């Protein structure tokens, strides 16, 4: 499957400092839901992290 | 559900200061593969964080 792609997304999301608990949790759950949009979610997480930079 | 578990366990693991990157990535990947034993992975990761603390 696309396990490696979601594990990687999960890993990288854990390193986005400007995301809040709820958001990280949102991404995590969405990750396990549609393993296909993984790479997509990642990109969103990153853009969200910047959008929330101090 | 294990949703908060993975998030909190994940963050705690990545923030451990004496673990190197590859070790963190290994733990995180395992955490994902089996959210079931998250509690075990975290404890184990902490133990290793302690073993690698300054000597
Ligand atoms: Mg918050």
């Amino acid at each position: 499957k696309f396990n490696k792609e979601q594990q990687n997304a999960f890993y990288e999301i854990l390193h986005l400092p400007n995301l809040n608990e709820e958001q990280r949790n949102a991404f995590i759950q969405s990750l396990k839901d549609d393993p296909s949009q993984s790479a997509n979610l990642l990109a969103e997480a990153k853009k969200l992290n910047d959008a929330q930079a101090p | 559900k294990f949703n908060k578990e993975l998030s909190v366990a994940g963050r705690e693991i990545v923030t451990l200061p004496n673990l190197n990157d590859p070790q963190k990535k290994a733990f995180i990947f395992s955490l994902w593969d089996d959210p079931s034993q998250s509690a075990n992975l975290l404890a184990e990761a902490k133990k290793l964080n302690d073993a690698q603390a300054p000597k």
